[PDB]
């Protein structure tokens, strides 16, 4: 689980 | 027709019911919190280390300590404490116990250096067999020009215990394979079994079996008055020579009492205690405490 | 026109539905109130634990092994002469024996949505009982004190070991011949290197799951450590809602946000959906690499022990 | 005289969002189902025992599409 | 005639002489006795018997005592107490020598039951060859729970002196012939000969020369590791084993040093200490003195 | 009536015989004068003797001969743990060897005619060193403590031996496997039996030159011990002047007076007249069996030693 | 008329006693060259250096017969 | 020595 931009 | 207004009136019930899951909901997510903040703690270990680190356990009676359990103690010539069974009889003495024998199932027909650093388990309550570590034992006897003693305790599988002192105990580094040696033996309901008893064989015996300047031998190193590597021999660690007089490391017979078939090659050996019991009788407690000599 | 007739027949069957949901779920909830009301009352009574600390002892795992230490249950090290020895469980096993571990997982049983202290100082059980045997064989999930942890490291090289599994049996890991964690003066940072094994070098090559941007803002190594009470993820926002260790409830060494992240939820199963998570994202100790973003494991592991 | 055409979709606005905050209730609801039961088992390394309970998934997915099986079509 | 009346005077000279041999002699006879008296006393021995016996010679400098001269004490264990030339360096310590060797005059090429009673005799100035005895020395040695220490101190015909302390020191029963054993070598500026020297003739001689816990034995009496007699061979009695690895009571050779020719059968015995000196260089005053460990000895002070 | 023309002729030459005779006398003396005043210098430095106690040491000398005792040197022994040992001369080799000589004349270096005390403790020179050697292996004449002689004997058979011989060198002795003198409770009597060897059983058998009453007088066999300090001789008079003791200056077992009398008064050459003697009686170490009562022996001994 | 045969005889009892006085002197003498020769020699076990002297007993009995010789005189 | 009587 990533947080994009 | 318009006759139908009825239904709608079933609304509210739904409304209703949801409002009470919202809100008791809240009041439910309110308890969680609770929950996580009551239920969320170590387990308890009935297992408490004392503090109050102390040259021995003598020093922790004289700096307080009047319970008996494990402590941490920091000799002055080494460093880095480390755990130790006291025994405080709250006459104001604090022992220092490095060897116990009971239960039976804890084995020591370990090598030189598991002897070196010690096996096995303390216990607050005082009920698990363990050795120290001639390490231990050695700077615990070697700091200061103040003597040190030991109190052989033994029991039978009758219910009577014995003792057994000796003044100046004290075992050298391991440089010199960690021998052990004193000045005399004071008193001893159980008898003198570092002298030498002499069983029954040969004129020898009493000036091969004594245990006062010999050094320490295993399963894995021979420094004894015998090619012979004792522990193989055996099936423990000691200060031998011809060779046991008086070793309880050996093995822990239940029910005390053993015959020379009971072994795998022919030989005896086992917590025996020369001046006290038959050589061929298997103790049911064994304990080695130590105090300086100025307690007594 | 005359559409009106549609109001008898749509809306009542939709009521009825509404009746279901909504009637199912105060049931349900009353159902749950028993429980919380229940485990509370549970915990006025806590759980005990007794471990006889073995005589033999050292700094770490291996010097204890080279000690006479055969059996692998927990022991008690001491790194240093400037520091109160305290408990640990070495694996005296796996791989040459003598590892000594830093955090476990395997059934939940301690929640690791701590705060920071709980973090620095060590939270969980070092060991439980084994079956009646009055000595700690058994693990029992926990995370000893950071300070030990950075302190164990910044103290000669060192390497470490991330196994786990699913519910499936499946095992894999983990190797870095080079960890180092820094001092609570340096927010516990984490500088690993050399990696090995298979799994996934989810924690200084990113996520396999992903590419570029994406997958270069999952790297752990060199991350600092955060706790939903006190924020040092690679994630720069200003809402204080947004921030990965409140995402993904535990301590960790998170950046924007993680591309395995042990210490999190132990979930159940092994599986789950976004529709589950406190916030909705993927919190859980889950792999991802060698899984996928959605797979808590059934056991999670760490431990260290000398380069040499 | 409003009464012909009118009376007919004024009305069912008061279950429309109702509708939605059912589905709003799930969600939120399953969530607890959950954290409540990863919560529970914290308690083992803490509380002398440990409540032991099923969570169904399966119950609220099911009525999860009953809900989105009512969608748009008033 | 009636001239003759004057001889008769003469007489007066006699008589009166008389009287003076008379009263002399009673004077005489008078001092007589005070000659007797004065002049009637035993020689003076320059050999002296102290008191305050006790335990051994430390316990004899532990109650007063400062003098090195000869003492008696009477061990726990055995009875009758004997002769012992102690030799209290005044630090507050009083060994208790057990043989010694100067002069060279003295032999020890002597049976058994003589080396267990002893032979030779004890000095003052502590000037005498001489050993104790087997039996004696245990007595010492064994008597309480009390390990005893030995320093065998030697000398060269050069001047200069070599000790060696061993701990737990201590011989066993006649009933065990005497063995000899101890339990570790102490400090020892002559080398631990007692450790079994391996000079350089086979593997052997380190495990065969070594003399912890061997049996004594003579001239006609065998107890060694060695079926001849080492007694018989050398001329003195020890704890043989290979034999001698350092014996110190084989012939005194003057001046020191020798040859393998100088014996008839052409072996090598005479005080050696291996660990110090050649296997073929005799000493010129040996000594054994003995003290309980606990003393300052490696001890304390 | 002529008669006294003699008076000229007979006094005269008398005078000339008083003259010579009382002259000869003043100077005889004078020459005496000197001499016990520079005797009298001289014991005013005493004899010194170094003797070397031998370590072997037993209860007569017969033990110790058979515990290495060769030399025929002086010992220390202990007859009895409620005794303190004392020095003594042990023969060792003079028929079997192993004798404990109790009495001994050889130059008359020590005075006999002492009083009773000085013969219940014991007088003399145990031994001297033997030129220049370290012991002492040379006798010395003495008289070993009464007490001790008592006890020795009273604590197991015993026999003596008495050797001796003349200026001229001829050897003679007696012996008596029966011999025990009481203690000083009991006037040190002596009871000897057994006689053996030649010289002549006088102290059983009294003198060889008397008979009857005569002779059955001089029997010191049965007697008590006497000095002219004390008087226990057979000899019934109330003149303390005679006295056995006294007339024969020296402690035996008199009666009447003797027929043997050891620690006498050594005289020199051997010979003597009855004009000689301190009293004029016949003193001095003599046996009269195998001399007379008129020749002092040139070495009297005496030794005790074990039966069996 | 006192002087023809009475002077003779009733004079010479003055040295006739002295004469017999001289005989016991020369006895008790002898006896003294004994005893000290005898106490002399005492010194050895004793007096450091012992006086070695001869004793001459020829002398004594060699004028012990000028004093038999000249008895019966009257 | 004897002695008379
Ligand atoms: C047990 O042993 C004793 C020995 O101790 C022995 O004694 C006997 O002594 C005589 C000798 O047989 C006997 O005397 C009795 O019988 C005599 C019979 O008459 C004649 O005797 C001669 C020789 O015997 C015959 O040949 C004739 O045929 C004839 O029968 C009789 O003489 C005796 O008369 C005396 O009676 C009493 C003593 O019994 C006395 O008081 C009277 O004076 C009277 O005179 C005689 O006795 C005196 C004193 O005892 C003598 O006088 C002394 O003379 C000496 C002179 O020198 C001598 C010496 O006597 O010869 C030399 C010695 O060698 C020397 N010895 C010493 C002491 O070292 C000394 C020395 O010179 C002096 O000490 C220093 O001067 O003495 C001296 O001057 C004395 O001072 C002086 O007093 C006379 O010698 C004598 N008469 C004369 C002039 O000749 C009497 O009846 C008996 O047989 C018996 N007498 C006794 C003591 O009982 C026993 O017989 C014997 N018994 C047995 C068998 O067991
Ligand atoms: C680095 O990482 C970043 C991010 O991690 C990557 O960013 C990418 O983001 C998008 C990823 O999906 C990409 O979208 C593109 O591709 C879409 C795929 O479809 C293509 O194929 C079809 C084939 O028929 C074709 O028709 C179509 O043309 C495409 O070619 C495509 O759909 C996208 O089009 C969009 O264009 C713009 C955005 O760029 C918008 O204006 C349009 O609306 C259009 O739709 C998109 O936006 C929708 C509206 O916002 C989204 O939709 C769904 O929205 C859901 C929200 O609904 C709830 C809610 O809370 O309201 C309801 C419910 O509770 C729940 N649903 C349930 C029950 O599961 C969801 C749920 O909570 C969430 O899913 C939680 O995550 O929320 C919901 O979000 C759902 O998931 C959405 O599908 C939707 O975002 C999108 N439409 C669809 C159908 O996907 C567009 O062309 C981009 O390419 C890319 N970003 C961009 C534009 O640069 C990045 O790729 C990566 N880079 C790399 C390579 O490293
Ligand atoms: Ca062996
Ligand atoms: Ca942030
Ligand atoms: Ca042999
Ligand atoms: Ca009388």
């Amino acid at each position: 689980g990533h947080r994009p931009y | 027709e318009a006759s139908i207004l009825t239904h709608d009136s079933s609304i509210r019930y739904l409304q209703e019911i949801y409002n009470s899951n919202n809100q008791k909901i809240v009041n439910l997510k309110e308890k969680v919190a609770q929950l996580e903040a009551q239920c969320q703690e170590p387990c308890k270990d009935t297992v408490q280390i004392h503090d109050i680190t102390g040259k021995d356990c003598q020093d922790i009676a004289n700096k307080g300590a009047k319970q008996s359990g494990l402590y941490f103690i920091k000799p002055l010539k080494a460093n880095q404490q480390f755990l130790v069974y006291c025994e405080i009889d709250g006459s104001g003495n604090g022992w220092t116990v490095f060897q116990k024998r009971l239960d039976g199932s804890v084995d020591f027909k370990k090598n030189w250096i598991q002897y070196k650093e010690g096996f096995g388990h303390l216990s607050p309550t005082g009920t698990t067999e363990f050795w120290l570590g001639n390490e231990k034992i050695h700077l615990i006897s070697t700091q200061s020009a103040i003597p040190y003693a030991l109190r052989v305790e033994l029991e039978d599988w009758n219910g009577r215990t014995s003792t057994a002192d000796y003044a100046m105990f004290k075992v050298g580094p391991e440089a010199d394979k960690y021998r052990l040696t004193y000045a005399y033996f004071a008193g001893g309901d159980a008898g003198d079994a570092f002298d030498g008893f002499d069983f029954g064989d040969d004129p020898s015996d009493k000036f091969f079996t004594s245990h006062n300047g010999m050094q320490f031998s295993t399963w894995d190193n021979d420094n004894d008055k015998f090619e012979g590597n004792c522990a193989e021999q055996d099936g423990s660690g000691w200060w031998m020579n011809k060779c046991h007089a008086g070793h309880l490391n050996g093995v822990y017979y239940q029910g005390g009492t053993y015959s020379k078939a009971s072994t795998p090659n022919g030989y005896d050996n086992g917590i025996i205690w020369a001046t006290w019991k038959t050589r061929w009788y298997s103790m049911k407690k064994t304990t080695m405490k130590i105090i300086p000599f100025n307690r007594l | 026109l005359y559409i009106d007739e549609t109001v008898n027949s749509n809306i009542p069957t939709n009521l009825r539905v509404l009746r279901s949901i909504l009637e199912n779920l105060r049931s349900k909830i009353q159902k749950l109130e028993s429980d919380v009301s229940a485990q509370m009352e549970y915990c006025r009574t806590p759980c005990t634990v007794s471990c006889n600390i073995p005589v033999v002892s050292g700094k770490e795992c291996e010097e204890i092994i080279r000690k006479g230490g055969e059996t692998s249950e927990m022991y008690l090290i001491q790194p240093d002469s400037s520091v109160k020895p305290y408990r640990v469980y070495c694996d005296m096993n796996t791989e040459n024996g003598g590892w000594t571990v830093i955090q476990n997982r395997q059934d939940g049983s301690v929640d690791f949505g701590r705060k920071w202290d709980p973090y620095k100082q060590g939270f969980g059980n070092v060991a439980t009982n084994t079956d009646g045997k009055n000595y700690c064989g058994l693990p029992g999930e926990y995370w000893l004190g950071n300070d030990k942890i950075s302190q164990l490291t910044r103290m000669g090289p060192t390497e470490l070991l991330i196994e786990m599994e699913d519910w499936k049996g499946d095992k894999v890991k983990a190797h870095y011949g080079g960890f180092t964690v820094q001092n609570e003066a340096n927010k516990y940072q984490i500088s690993v290197n050399k990696y090995r094994g298979t799994a996934g070098n989810a924690l200084m090559d990113g996520a396999s799951q992903l590419m570029g941007e994406n997958r270069t803002m999952t790297i752990h190594n060199g991350m600092f450590f955060s706790t939903y009470d006190r924020d040092n993820d690679g994630w720069l926002t200003s809402d204080p809602r947004k921030q990965c260790s409140k995402e993904d409830g535990g301590g960790w060494w998170y950046n924007r946000c993680h591309a395995a992240n042990p210490n999190g939820r132990y979930y159940w199963g092994g599986q789950y959906t976004w529709d589950m998570a406190k916030h909705g994202t993927d919190d859980g100790v889950v792999w991802m690499n060698w899984k996928g973003s959605w797979y808590s494991m059934r056991k999670m592991s760490m431990k260290i022990r000398p380069f040499f | 005289i409003e009464v012909l055409k009118r009376k007919v979709i004024e009305k069912v606005q008061h279950i429309q969002l109702l509708q939605k905050n059912v589905r709003a209730q799930l969600v939120d609801m399953k969530r607890l189902e959950v954290d409540i039961d990863i919560k529970i088992r914290s308690c083992r390394g803490s509380c002398s025992r440990a409540l032991a309970r099923e969570v169904d998934l399966k119950d609220y997915e099911d009525q999860q599409k009953q809900l989105e099986q009512v969608i748009a079509k008033d």
